[PDB]
């Protein structure tokens, strides 16, 4: 049971590390369209196979739900996700 | 002279009827053109297929490769040399060089026997 | 059908069934030039079985249809399309595996000079390539047809191929959908087709060179006569109707002659006729059923009767059998033949009961559907099923399709409980 | 596997392609005959050019236009039925 | 206009295609043998050349010249086509003993 | 010597003719005789014939068993002749190859061509 | 002739709704008259070439596994009866 | 490509305007006469070789950006229907 | 582990023979490292865009019918044994 | 900033083989510079404008088809990445 | 025990490795389900899965076969069935 839940601990990433900081760095290179879809689709995809791996597991005798913890790291890349249309609007406001 | 046997003939490399082949294929092509810089490569291409064509048509158990080279004619010097590793009892080459006041088209034919 | 597992679609699977065609007819197309995959009989012969169940369905299918109205009609126009695409399957198919095999005649070839190929199904098919050149040989016989040739001084002259295809039985006519005004086939199709050479393989040093070539894809037919060593037959032709090839083939043993006088006939392709012109010496022996012609045209050949030969039919008496309800009957019919053709009808099926003709009794005392009996009577050749064109020509009126089926259904509401007699 | 007597009898067929006309080097040749007019009128085509140089380089012709061309997502996709299962029975017994 | 018609190269007929077909026994000749024929070897067959000529000298100072320029190719459609066996057949199957006739019986009798 | 029975028509993959083998290896035979070489009508000839020497003897030494090799080698001065070499074969493409290379300095243009033909 | 249109599942669409329709309408009309996969594929790709600009890709069968990029706005995949049918714009 | 006529998208013409109806007419004639895109930038080359004085260089693509040199009142790119041109003297 | 190369049945190339052989290569690498096709497929298509650069698509599978239009050189359709491969350069 | 992991193929060039290196070299210093092509073939004609005898009109791109008059002995013609650059000169 | 082949959609090489595989099966088990088993694991493991096995003396049958992937016969009083489908 504890191999299983410290195999969830793979994509710690999500919510240990710093979306501002990350978001900073990566508008401060002056990022193209193409690169920011290519980050949008990463974590729609991590967001999407957390969601379809939000599933029961069966340990010998206990059951492991892991709806709570899938649902919550499919927020957290959501939220990912959010914070990047978001620059891009308030960029697309201003110039426009 | 003793006469060759046309079996081994039909299967050995005839290299003046390659050189006839070669001659007549470049002047079907070449003989009255003057170059054109925009006519050379279908001229090359020409030259090509007809010398796979009549070479073909010898209908002889060799695979026929045809290089064809037209350069233009301003007194720079062309050099070429060919060395090649094969079984030279049936095989063959040859070598055509024909010339107008506008161009050189050296032709170089190899049948190798399958 | 789901019984049998037919290895064809029925003629209800429009698109299926098309797609079914013209896959077996990328398969008869396709090129083989350089395997011997194409020179197998059987890899021809598979399809054309599939193509004979196929216009089998498709013939049954149609003969009932020969908004309602509007659906008939073009699923009528369907049958005959599948119709023509099975022939021309099975003349592609034929066509590659001739061409195949003559593709390898420097391995085909045997020591006389004269090969002679054959195969029976249904369908026989037979080749004779006669590269000898033999000046004296006039006489041709060749078993595996059972047919036997007398032939002129141009093929004893001259390096030719000679192809004969009699197809026999159930759907292997269409000149009755295809004849202009009063012929049809009997007793089969016999089409013999003149080859010419095709560009053989050379031979050097057991290396043996193979080009592709037109007439190694597919095969040409060449009308008669024979070029005398160095003509152009297509071409040019005697303008004398040239030396009639005397062909003495076996008819089916289930055709005895009712056209009079006796004719056999050239499928005339440009005139949609069978043209008995050109086709001299007609006879037949009837102790071995056998078709004798002297042929001047070599094209589609066969013996030929009139389609207004029995019309128009001089009258019928359908008596009621199925006792006091309608539950069967017997008509006797003066068709404008001798015997009066009694046929005992019943609920469903109906079965010839006299003439009792060797010939037809295959479907004397057969319990099977009327129509069907019919279809089998014609497979023989027999104008049991005329049309509109035949009815005017024969010079009668030719009653309008309502009408004649209102009266129709009108006497068949009466049928085993009245009198039925025709009307002059 | 070994082959066999009839395999070795097999003939076995052998296909040649006639290739396409591979070209092969095409030198960006800058000569014509002088002794010929076909290089007098590349010649005068030379000088045109020079001439045409000249008239760009006399005065302000060398304004040249912006060309902003500005003229992508990879999704994974899986078509299974994925439903197999290999059951043994006996009957009757 | 005429200038590409004229510098547009076109295949004058269509590539032949030959088959040569021997018997598998054939094959592998030991007779086989590879050697080495040198370009002084082949001087009077390969070895060819253009001397420049000196005195004619007609070499000029090309200036105007066009480039076919290709980039990346026009893009050919391609139809792929994967297909296992031909659409199954159904069948009759219904267990039924088979015995001798009983011609044979009355044989061994 | 081997029999018919176990005697492979086609070459294995790793004694097939590598094209990118071959144009590495004239275009190290081009590089070693060429650089920094002004033309020179007498020794074209001569520089020709050792750059198909070399070009073969490598090949030779490639070990690609019934692999018949044909090496051309065309070496001219740059003078700015329109030059157009093509060229057309007829063989069977399943194992024969091919490949070829060039070489230009100030002063002379070079194409090295290498085919090989598998022998049956 | 009856309308075996069979009810169209849309699995994964970066689409327009009426972008959708057409796809799903084109589908239709190239299984009933091709169902040979690539003959399908090819008049759904040829139909939208001709109405949405060159170039799209399609992809028709039963068993296949592919990953592909797409223009946005520019991908579907479904089903029609049995059959796979995917379209996406690329290039 | 072949067709009848496009519309030329001009990002920008250095140019006269009687010319530049005349680079319309002659890409337009180059599309129906030709099929290649370096057939269409000859055609259109050679026209204005005729027309307006050679020499004049043409490009025919899908995706490229490029900067070049020519002489003023004779520029101009244009996105001809699927096709971009830049068409400019320059010698 | 026993080298069971499936040998690829070259269906339908349209390349050089070294990069048809690096295909094959990495097709086999991706059939020893998966066995879902569109792993196989992302697979081929990233490691053909890390040394051919994006954007290549890679199909596999068994029974499908593709009509997609690839650049020139940039396309193969084969079989490494039961397993169809289609790859080509779109976008 | 950018660049392209495919070996420089030189189609053909009007210029020596050195010319070539330093057209590559300059070719990639634009990749790393700009990331528009756009961008990219106008720093290598600034490039080889103050160095290469000016003007060397560059194109940069991935499609396209043309016929220029390049000035001799200032010509090229190479493919890198998934660009092809055509680096001539014509002022 | 002569194979008495009832219906074949086959070719006559793997008939005959049906027929040596049926009569292995035979010899090594007793029980038709298990004879059944090996002849269809023998036969993936040979021709391409997925084929299916129904061995007995007693049923009747109608189920749809893939082209020349297709067998019924009888190996002494015992009706051996084979057809290849999915």
């Amino acid at each position: 049971v504890n191999k299983y839940a410290e195999s969830w601990r793979r994509h710690q990433a999500l919510w240990k590390t710093d979306k501002n900081s990350v978001l900073d760095k990566f508008k401060a290179r002056d990022p193209s369209a193409a690169q920011f879809e290519d980050k949008l689709s990463k974590y729609a995809k991590m967001a999407t196979e957390i969601s379809a791996q939000a599933k029961d597991f069966d340990q010998d005798f206990i059951r492991v739900s892991c709806h709570a913890l899938a649902s919550s790291v499919c927020d957290e890349a959501q939220a990912w996700v959010r914070a990047i249309a978001q620059t891009m609007r308030e960029l697309d406001a201003v110039t426009e | 002279m003793e006469g060759v046997d046309p079996a081994v003939e039909e299967a050995a490399f005839v290299a003046d009827d390659v050189s006839n082949i070669i001659k007549e294929s470049i002047d079907a092509v070449l003989q009255n053109q003057q170059y054109s810089e925009a006519k050379v490569s279908q001229w090359t291409s020409s030259c090509l297929e007809h010398c796979i064509k009549r070479l073909t048509a010898l209908n002889k158990p060799f695979k026929y490769v045809v290089t064809c080279i037209i350069m233009q004619k301003n007194g720079a010097g062309l050099h070429t040399a060919a060395s090649c590793w094969w079984d030279s009892t049936t095989d063959g080459s040859r070598t055509v060089r024909w010339e107008n006041k506008s161009m050189y088209c050296i032709c170089t034919v190899f049948g190798l026997a399958i | 059908r789901f019984l049998r597992c037919v290895d064809v679609p029925h003629p209800r699977q429009r698109v299926p069934l098309a797609e079914f065609l013209r896959r077996m007819h990328e398969a008869a197309t396709k090129d083989v030039t350089g395997s011997p995959d194409g020179r197998d009989l059987r890899a021809a012969f598979l399809a054309v079985e599939a193509c004979r169940t196929v216009i089998l369905e498709a013939r049954q299918e149609l003969l009932a249809a020969r908004a309602g109205g509007a659906a008939v009609a073009e699923w009528a126009e369907a049958l005959e399309s599948d119709l023509r695409t099975l022939y021309g399957i099975v003349n592609a198919r034929i066509d590659r595996l001739t061409a195949a095999v003559l593709h390898h005649c420097d391995e085909y070839a045997n020591d006389k000079n004269e090969i002679q190929l054959g195969h029976v199904a249904a369908f026989k098919w037979g080749v004779w390539v006669n590269t000898a050149k033999n000046p004296r040989l006039k006489a041709v016989e060749m078993p595996q047809l059972g047919v036997t040739l007398e032939i002129p001084k141009q093929i004893a002259l001259a390096n030719i191929a000679l192809r004969v295809q009699q197809r026999s039985g159930p759907g292997v006519d269409e000149y009755f959908s295809r004849c202009a005004n009063a012929w049809m086939a009997v007793g089969g199709l016999l089409a013999v087709d003149l080859l010419a050479m095709p560009p053989g393989a050379k031979k050097v040093r057991g290396w043996t060179l193979r080009q592709v070539t037109p007439l190694a894809l597919n095969v040409q037919r060449v009308p008669y006569p024979i070029p005398p060593a160095g003509a152009d037959p297509a071409t040019w032709a005697s303008e004398e109707e040239p030396p009639p090839l005397g062909v003495t083939a076996p008819l089916p043993p289930d055709v005895v002659l009712l056209e009079d006088p006796l004719q056999v006939a050239w499928w005339d392709e440009a005139h949609s006729i069978w043209n008995t012109d050109g086709i001299s010496d007609v006879a037949f022996d009837g102790a071995s059923k056998t078709f004798s012609f002297h042929t001047t045209h070599l094209a589609p050949l066969a013996l030929v009767m009139r389609r207004t030969r029995l019309l128009p039919y001089a009258g019928w008496a359908v008596r009621p059998t199925g006792g006091r309800n309608g539950n069967g009957a017997a008509i006797s019919l003066d068709v404008g033949l001798d015997a009066p053709v009694v046929i005992e009808v019943s609920k469903g099926a109906a079965w010839l009961s006299s003439p009792a003709w060797p010939q037809l009794a295959s479907l004397i005392g057969q319990p099977m559907p009327p129509l069907d009996l019919l279809q089998a009577l014609s497979d023989r050749g027999l104008h049991l099923l005329p049309e509109d064109r035949d009815a005017e020509a024969a010079g009668v009126t030719a009653k309008a399709r309502d009408t004649e089926e209102a009266m129709c259904r009108d006497l068949a509401l009466l049928g085993g409980v009245f009198l039925m007699a025709s009307s002059r | 596997p070994l082959l066999t007597e009839k395999d070795l009898e097999r003939s076995v067929y052998l296909t040649l392609h006639e290739t396409e006309t591979i070209f092969i080097w095409q030198a960006t040749g800058v000569t014509v005959a002088m002794d010929t007019e076909e290089a007098k009128l590349v010649e005068e085509a030379n000088r045109r050019y020079a001439n045409l140089l000249h008239t760009k380089h006399a005065t302000d012709k060398y304004v040249d236009a912006e060309a902003q061309t500005l003229v992508a997502s990879s999704q994974s996709m899986m078509v299974r039925p994925s439903a197999y299962h290999g059951q043994s029975m006996a009957f009757g017994a | 206009e005429v200038d590409i018609e004229e510098a547009s190269v076109r295949p004058r007929r269509d590539p032949i295609r030959l088959v040569v077909q021997r018997r598998r026994r054939e094959f592998n000749q030991p007779n086989a043998k590879l050697a080495d024929k040198d370009a002084h070897e082949l001087w009077n067959s390969s070895q060819m050349e253009c001397r420049p000529f000196k005195d004619p000298n007609f070499d000029m100072r090309r200036m105007e010249q066009d480039v076919a320029v290709q980039a990346v190719a026009p893009l050919r459609d391609a139809a792929t086509q994967s297909t296992g066996t031909v659409p199954p057949r159904p069948a009759v199957t219904q267990t039924e003993p088979l015995d001798l006739p009983p011609e044979a019986k009355q044989d061994l009798v | 010597m081997a029999e018919a029975a176990d005697f492979a028509l086609e070459p294995p993959f790793a004694q097939k003719f590598k094209a990118s083998r071959v144009k590495e290896i004239i275009g190290s035979v081009l590089v070693a005789r060429l650089s920094g070489q002004q033309y020179h009508a007498d020794n074209t000839s001569s520089w020709a014939r050792e750059i198909a020497d070399e070009i073969k003897n490598k090949l030779k030494e490639e070990n690609w068993s019934r692999y018949k090799y044909v090496v051309q080698v065309f070496i001219a001065e740059q003078r700015g002749e329109g030059v157009r070499l093509a060229c057309r074969g007829f063989w069977d493409p399943n194992t024969d190859n091919y490949a070829h290379d060039t070489f230009s300095n100030e002063s002379l243009f070079c194409v090295a061509t290498a085919f090989g033909v598998y022998l049956y | 002739m009856a309308s075996g249109s069979s009810k169209a599942v849309i699995k994964n669409a970066d689409m327009s709704e009426e972008m959708q329709a057409d796809a799903v309408d084109c589908a239709t009309q190239a299984l009933e008259k091709y169902n040979i996969e690539k003959d399908i594929a090819a008049y759904i790709k040829k139909e939208f070439d001709r109405k949405h600009n060159p170039t799209w890709h399609c992809i028709v069968g039963r068993n296949f596994g592919s990953y592909v990029t797409h223009e946005t706005k520019h991908f579907i995949y479904f089903y029609l009866g049995q059959v796979a049918i995917l379209l996406f714009k690329s290039g």
